[PDB]
């Protein structure tokens, strides 16, 4: 639709490498990326998207916001493949990383997939959610394969941010069913209702 | 029973979505062999908390799962069962058939990366195997061969290293099983506390490794001259992890018997099952001529004068003047003192090399020393202000 920061965080965690895409999951979240990198890139003129690691090898960042898919596809190799998710530490890298966008104007946006839920307190995420809220950041959460052996831990951090479709507060349950990776959240309410595909 | 069975596949259904390693003939023959909580082997993340409980006898099922383990998670994770689990087992033959078959980057490098070989976690059978076929000759044939796929082994660690220590205590048990066979205390008493170092941060912190390596300390600290004498056991929690009987009650007596020097403690010291080895029979003398020379250096100390003469060591040392500089001597020309002995005029000159552990008696005193010296250089600076 309009002008928008797109910032993806991937879980490294050693859960991610689980089957629930073939071969490795680790290496399916390499097409994620590619999926909404051509989603984002064809929909507005100037769009960039970037890449946050918070799982095992600590808060860092494989690629910043770039319009180039050859370093981000690349780093998803070589990165840590297995370590422990925390998803308290890991919102609060994009926070900072909104600041380093191209436009100004453009709308800011977290898109997180979480693979495996975290060990940390959910108190934590009452205050984070409290602070995304007041700078009007759009949370995207999408949660596979973790509603089997547990319940969703992120739904407090969803209720304090709860806000209408139209500003923020999006939450997005996948089915376990037999369906492709990128049709996963090609279906979900994610790239719909844009400007152009 | 069906632990084996409820929880693997519930966790193989996340790990794949058609299981190909889920048998129904299979998952029933774990049941038959091992009926208690603890299986000898298992798969996904249950065979990390769930070890063997007498014996792995029953492995040869967890080899023909590696064929159907692929499509699940990939080859690092049974690297580090099976051969190294084999090792607990005390059970030589049967693992020596699948370390000719594999080696080092043949079967197991096509594909795959490098974890840096077995030594925690997942990892490949690269530089494990190496380390592996290293120990299987150490523990059974003799030495010879052992050392000769040993250097090829630490040349590659001190090439290419990663950062954690878990590598390192993999390469420290190999040698510490080097040693232990050999005649020499020295070399076997440093090798002991860089295997302890880094055992207890990871890599099997369980006590039951701990009970065979503090009976190697204690060898260790008594017979080595190199390292103090009871100094270093007071750092590490070596005591307090065992007990104080059963032949461990004489490392309490070595701290008893050097600061007093009663030659009746030295004789109960040590007992015939043990001092018949000679290497004490050469450091009898070699473990209290260093706490009694340096127990008279810290006492005549008073400002400028650290010199002693014969009259104090022989009385310290219960030997005639002879007996005086050649025991001291032997200290001096290791390092741990600089100074001399005069055989003239009965004096005996030393110098400050060592550093004197042990402190807080000291950090008192010295802290009004430095009061001392701080308040000679302001009254100087001030002067050379005005004029």
């Amino acid at each position: 639709m309009v002008l928008e920061a797109t910032v993806l965080v991937i879980d490294n965690s050693e859960y991610s490498r689980n089957g629930d895409f073939p071969r490795t999951r680790f290496e399916a979240q390499i097409d994620s990326v590619e999926f909404i990198f051509q989603a984002k890139r064809n929909s507005n003129p100037e769009n960039t998207v970037g890449l946050i690691s918070g799982a095992g090898a600590n808060p860092r960042v494989l690629s910043t916001f770039t319009a180039e898919f050859g370093k981000i596809l690349a780093g998803l190799h070589d990165t840590q493949i297995e370590g422990k998710l925390h998803m308290a530490t890991a919102l609060q890298i994009a926070q900072l990383t909104l600041k380093h966008r191209q436009n100004k104007v453009q709308h800011q946006r977290i898109v997180a997939f979480v693979c495996s839920p975290i060990s940390d307190s959910r108190d934590e995420l009452i205050r984070l959610a409290k602070t995304l809220k007041k700078n009007n950041v759009a949370v995207d959460i999408i949660n596979f394969g973790e509603i089997e052996q547990n319940t969703e831990l992120l739904d407090e951090f969803i209720a304090a941010v709860n806000n209408p479709q139209e500003e923020t507060s999006h939450l997005l349950t996948v089915t376990p069913g037999p369906r492709l990776l990128y049709e996963n959240i090609a279906s979900s309410p994610i790239i719909l209702e844009e400007g152009s595909s | 029973m069906f632990n084996n069975h409820e929880i693997d596949t519930i966790l193989s259904t996340l790990r794949m979505e058609a299981d190909p390693s889920l048998h129904p003939l299979f998952e029933q023959f774990e049941k038959f062999y091992e009926e208690k909580l603890w299986f000898q082997l298992s798969e996904s993340l249950t065979k990390f908390f769930d070890d063997a409980k007498s014996t792995p006898l029953r492995l040869r099922l967890y080899d023909n799962f590696v064929s159907k383990f692929y499509d699940k998670i990939n080859q690092l994770s049974v690297v580090k069962y099976l051969l190294a689990s084999l090792k607990d087992s005390k059970d030589f033959d049967e693992s020596l058939k699948y370390l000719d078959d594999l080696k080092a980057q043949f079967q197991e490098l096509d594909s795959k990366k490098q974890r840096n070989n077995g030594s925690k976690d997942h990892g490949d059978g690269i530089l494990l195997i190496d380390s592996e076929i290293a120990r299987t000759y150490l523990l059974k044939n003799d030495l010879v061969k052992a050392r000769d796929l040993l250097d090829d082994l630490e040349k590659t660690l001190d090439k290419k290293d990663s950062i954690p220590l878990r590598i390192t205590n993999s390469f420290y048990s190999t040698n510490s099983q080097y040693f232990k066979f050999k005649n020499d205390f020295n070399s076997f008493y440093y090798t002991s506390l860089l295997y302890l170092s880094t055992l207890e941060p990871s890599t099997s912190i369980t006590l039951a490794e701990r009970q065979q390596l503090a009976y190697d300390l204690s060898i260790s600290a008594l017979l080595g001259d190199k390292i103090y004498n009871f100094g270093e056991l007071l750092h590490h929690p070596i005591m307090e992890t065992i007990v104080n009987d059963s032949n461990y009650d004489w490392l309490f007596q070595l701290l008893n018997a050097l600061t007093v020097g009663d030659f009746d403690k030295f004789d109960s010291l040590i007992k015939v099952q043990i001092s018949k080895i000679p290497i004490l029979a050469q450091h009898e003398s070699f473990l209290r001529q260093k706490i009694c020379l340096m127990t008279l250096i810290e006492t005549v100390f008073v400002k400028n004068i650290r010199m002693l003469s014969f009259e104090d060591i022989s009385k310290a040392t219960h030997l005639p003047k002879d007996n005086v500089e050649h025991l001291v001597m032997r200290a001096i020309s290791l390092g741990l003192l600089k100074g001399s002995i005069d055989q003239v005029n009965e004096l005996v000159t030393i110098s400050w090399v060592q550093p004197r552990i042990i402190s807080g008696d000291q950090i008192t005193k010295m802290k009004d020393r430095l009061v001392e010296w701080n308040d000679q250089v302001e009254k100087l600076g001030k002067k050379m202000e005005a004029r």
